[PDB]
Formats: C-alpha cells, structure tokens, sequence
C-alpha cells in the first residue's frame, strides 16, 4: 500500500551479498538478482514518489545493469 | 571486503594506566564500525538522504565521490566511577561510549 | 597525496539523473562530501565523539587493533524541493540532511 | 578550566604542513609533540575525568615512545 522500496533492497541484498566475483556465475545471478530489484522497484513507484531512497534505487539499478550488462529482460 | 558491521572493540583502561583515576569498570566493550558502504544500503545502515545520494553517485562513477563510510549511528554511555580534580569519588555517565549501530554516512 | 578529513565539493545535477521528471527545483545543487583521513589528536573542529576520541587513540597506539575513526558530515542543512508528489499535485518539502556542512571523524 | 584544546590546536596547526613523504618530518613531529607534552602537562589538573585530555596525554607518550622522540628537547 506505501512506499515498499526496503522490501525490495533487502531481497536484493539478501540474495547477492555472498556472490564474489571470484566464482563462475557470479555475473548471472547478480543479473537476475538485479532484474528482480528493477521489478520490485517499478511496482511501488508511485508510493515511493519523491523518496530519495526510491529514486536512487531506481537509477543506481538502471546504472548497475547498464555496467553489468543485464539484459533488461531476462531471467531472475 | 566486508560490509559495514559492528565489530568488537574492546577497551582496557587498566592497559591504558587510566587506573590511578577510574575507579570502575576497567575495562568495557566500546566496538567500532567497520566495512564497506556499497549500493544499494540496506535500511539498517539508515543513511541520511546526502549519503543515499553519495553512495548512488560513487556506484555510479568512483571517481566524483567516494563511498559513504561505515560509522556508529547508535552510540550508548557507560558510566564511569573515578576521582575527579578535588579528590572527589564521582559516577558519571561518559556518552557516546559503546558503539550500538553502525551505518553508512 | 593524503588529505586530511575535509569538506569537498559535490555537485547533484538531478537533470542529468533524469529527476526533473518528478522534481520540478532546484534541477541542481551543492551537496559537498566529506574525505580524507581521520588522524591523531582530533582537532577540535572534527567534534568526535568519546568513542571517536577513544577509537583514535587506540587505532594511534595500535593500528592493528582498531582502525582510524572515519570522515563523514556531522553537520548538515536541508534543501526545499518543488516537486510532483504521487498525487500529481506540486508539493514544497525540506528535504533534511542534504547539504554537507561540517566533516569531522567518527 | 580543562585548556587541552588550546594544546591540541597549537600542535595541530604547528604540524598541519607537515607530510610524511618529506624529509624532515620527525624531527619537526617531535620538537611538536614535545610541546604538546608541556602543554597538557600545564593543564592537567584542571582536566581530570576529561576523555580528550587523558586521550592526549596517552597517545602524545605513546607516540613519543614510537617516534624515540626524548622527553626533553628542543621545542
Ligand atoms: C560489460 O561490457 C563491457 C564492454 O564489452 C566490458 O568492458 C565490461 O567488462 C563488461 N562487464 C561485465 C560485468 O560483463
Ligand atoms: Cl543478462
Ligand atoms: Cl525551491
Ligand atoms: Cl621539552
């Protein structure tokens, strides 16, 4: 119902804080992990209107993704 | 390549020879805050809104700013039995003594 | 070189993080940021702590056990925005702590 | 009054120019921290229970003890 934006930081956080980019698919999952961050951020938008905390999420992701190479659509 | 935490840090006042004024504790659990502010910051490490801006900038280009940094948000006294200047036995609570959280500023 | 704790510039363009779709002003401003090292004896201007005096100690004494306390704003001012809220209607707001005004070690 | 600020003031500024990377820096360092030395040893009564004057006073010996800076010397 509100701005939900810590929900989806915390599932982000949760699911790559172990990932190092010493191992295999270490690019991947961060990938996926962070296509799911972009969805969940985009489905509380317009709760979150003018919350710095949603608005960096939103572009440090698109950043992220953009250096990364995520594929905008792909698995998760 | 830690991320920001709370660590243990642990204080001796004997060690330190502080013993020919504190009376009580001698020694105390104070911590410290140490470890990586990285995008995105968790709630816990409850960023003002200028380190959610730095950390996104800095994630963004290393090179315009430096990350956030790992430091106590939540501090709690002690208090401390010792002799003061007039040869008073005094307790006073010494704030900001033990490091209860740490976050990214 | 090894600067020690400052307040340095730090300039937010939110038009060229795409924020003027909802911020309507300021499109920029000063934020400054903090850096630079954190070193024994604090001066009175980096304001720390009993923790932080303490931590600088020991890190001092021992830069094994404890690392040096950290430069970070302990001090800093708001910025009114303009900006489209999720009603769609324009709102005026404070935003706290956006400005840097002091750094000290922490 | 507790007037260890005036001395960490005083040793700060006498060695803010101060960078490790050039050649004289323990010799300026010392003569400083053994004013420093003097200085909060002036003011310690008056300091007694204050955190940042026992800090100082600590951490000036202790670095005078790493630097083998001697306990009398020129200023
Ligand atoms: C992304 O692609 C660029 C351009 O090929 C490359 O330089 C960079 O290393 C790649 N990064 C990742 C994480 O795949
Ligand atoms: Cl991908
Ligand atoms: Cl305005
Ligand atoms: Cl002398």
């Amino acid at each position: 119902g509100q701005c939900r934006i810590q929900k989806c930081t915390t599932d982000f956080v949760s699911l790559t804080s172990h990932l190092n980019s010493a191992v295999d698919g270490f690019d991947s999952e961060f990938c996926k992990a962070l296509r799911a961050y972009a969805g969940c951020t985009q489905r509380t938008s317009k709760a979150c209107r003018g919350n710095l905390v949603y608005h960096s999420a939103v572009l440090g992701i698109s950043d992220l993704m953009s250096q990364r190479n995520c594929s905008k659509d792909g698995p998760t | 390549k830690a991320r920001c935490s709370r660590k243990a840090l642990h204080v001796n006042f004997k060690d330190m020879g502080w013993d020919d004024w504190i009376i009580a504790p001698l020694e105390y659990e104070a911590f410290h805050c140490e470890g990586l502010c990285e995008f995105p910051l968790r709630s816990h490490l409850e960023p003002t809104n200028h380190a959610v801006i730095q950390t996104l900038m800095n994630s963004m280009d290393p090179e315009s700013t430096p990350p956030t940094c790992c430091v106590p948000t939540r501090l709690s006294p002690i208090s401390i039995l010792f002799i003061d200047s007039a040869n008073n036995v005094v307790k006073k609570d010494y704030e900001d003594m033990v490091v209860e959280s740490c976050g990214c500023r």
